[PDB]
């Protein structure tokens, strides 16, 4: 779907979860 | 142990 | 999950929970991929050498859940299922090769703020991403321990392993359609997916376009969170013709 991955509580709201960071982190 | 589920599911 | 940390509302929207209708029981994790398709492990559905041979009939997906056992009233959708796919190629026999399988709902599950779809990799963000050292993360409501079980959805962050090491850690022949994650003995942190969690998405989050990509499928594993073992996960992209296949000719 076009809006595949981005999540109502999260990405559609511009919030972060508690440790997506560490995945950001992580892609060097 | 899991609660049960409506029975519409069931049928 | 072992070692990881109960999952925040809605974190996982495309968590689906495979239910057993009779005795009612959790089968395995699966995810939304679209109004109509989940995808979980083949192995989940047909595995001869346990007897296990579901059909259609025997079977319910829960999507939206967040507690294990409640039935989350107005909130979960509970969903029957009209057919089962499984991969043609599907090595039960042996190593689980081409463990994946894809189940077509009756009817379209509504989107909400607690289900909505996760997005399946194109082949540049699957080069892109599965690198030794880059994390995913495993979702699941398996056991919290190899030798209990969790009161909601529990998540661990895991990074891909080298695959010389995934290769060196196991005596099972492992394939390109596999992948394998966990931290290794001297890195500290541990984690890993244990019975329950089968089937689950690992996924990542883009950098590129911030969207979160389903890259494995909870697939194997030698005990839970052993030190010098690793979670073998299906692979995705690997597997994404035979996917798009079924789709295209049964949806
Ligand atoms: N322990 C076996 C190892 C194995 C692998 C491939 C072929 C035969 C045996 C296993 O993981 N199995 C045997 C069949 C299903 C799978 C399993 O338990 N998967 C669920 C699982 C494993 C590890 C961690 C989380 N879930
Ligand atoms: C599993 O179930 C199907 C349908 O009942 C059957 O035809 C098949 O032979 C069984 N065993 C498999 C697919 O290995
Ligand atoms: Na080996
Ligand atoms: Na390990």
């Amino acid at each position: 779907e076009a809006d595949c991955g981005l999540r109502p509580l999260f990405e559609k709201k511009s919030l972060e979860d508690k440790t997506e960071r560490e995945l950001l982190e992580s892609y060097i | 142990d899991f609660e049960e589920i409506p029975e519409e599911y069931l049928q | 999950i072992v070692e990881g940390s109960d999952a925040e509302i809605g974190m996982s929207p495309w968590q689906v929970m495979l239910f057993r209708k009779s005795p009612q029981e959790l089968l395995c994790g699966a995810s939304l991929i679209s109004d109509r398709w989940v995808l979980t492990a083949a192995h989940c559905l047909l595995y001869p050498p346990w007897d296990k041979n579901f059909t259609e009939n025997d079977l319910l997906v829960r999507i939206g859940k967040h507690s294990r056992t409640r039935y989350e009233r107005n909130i979960e959708k509970i969903s029957m299922l009209e057919k089962i796919y499984i991969h043609p190629r599907y090595n039960w026999r042996e190593n689980l090769d081409r463990d994946i399988a894809l189940m077509k709902l009756k009817k379209p599950v509504a989107f909400s703020d607690y289900i909505h779809p996760v997005c399946l990799p194109d082949r540049e963000t699957a080069a892109s991403l599965l690198q030794a050292g880059y994390k995913g993360r495993v979702t699941g409501w398996g056991n919290l321990k190899e030798t209990g079980q969790p009161s909601v959805l529990q998540v661990v962050n895991l990074p891909i392993v080298e695959r010389p090491v995934c290769k060196d850690s196991t005596r099972i022949r492992i394939t390109d359609n596999m992948f394998c994650a966990g931290y290794k003995p001297d890195e500290g942190k541990r984690g890993d997916a244990c019975e329950g969690d089968s089937g689950g998405p690992f996924v990542m989050k883009s950098p590129f376009n911030n969207r979160w990509y389903q890259m494995g499928i909870v697939s194997w594993g030698e005990g839970c969170d052993r030190d010098g073992k690793y979670g073998f996960y299906t692979h995705v992209f690997r597997l994404k013709k035979w996917i798009q296949k079924v789709i295209d000719q049964f949806g």
